[PDB]
């Protein structure tokens, strides 16, 4: 992924979600992109009540991107995968 | 901890 100061412009699907979670945006920096992202999964409460650490994103459209139905914010590398096939770096 | 402070962790590092 792009560095910090790189801007990319998200595909419609991934910015649905950043929109949901308040992005006015449309071009983010990947930094701003991971904000938004915890805003959403923070919002709709998809994190493990117990084990906080764990998402559970199975039903949700955020599961139909990541292509998982749980991933570990200790392990976040479909969280980087997805990125991948969603941002256009610009 | 809390998502929240999982999340910042995870943030700050990217």
């Amino acid at each position: 992924l792009p560095g910090e100061g790189t801007q990319v412009h998200p595909r419609a699907p991934l910015l649905q979600i950043l929109k949901v979670a308040g992005a006015q945006e449309e071009v983010f920096t990947v930094k701003e992109v991971m904000h938004y992202l915890g805003q959403y999964i923070m919002m709709k409460q998809l994190y493990d009540k117990q084990r906080q650490h764990i998402v559970h994103c199975h039903d949700d459209p955020l599961g139909e991107l990541l292509e998982v139905g749980s991933f570990s914010v200790k392990n976040p590398s479909p969280l980087y995968e997805m990125l991948k096939r969603n941002l256009v770096i610009l | 901890l809390t998502f929240x402070e999982y999340w910042a962790q995870x943030l700050s590092a990217a």
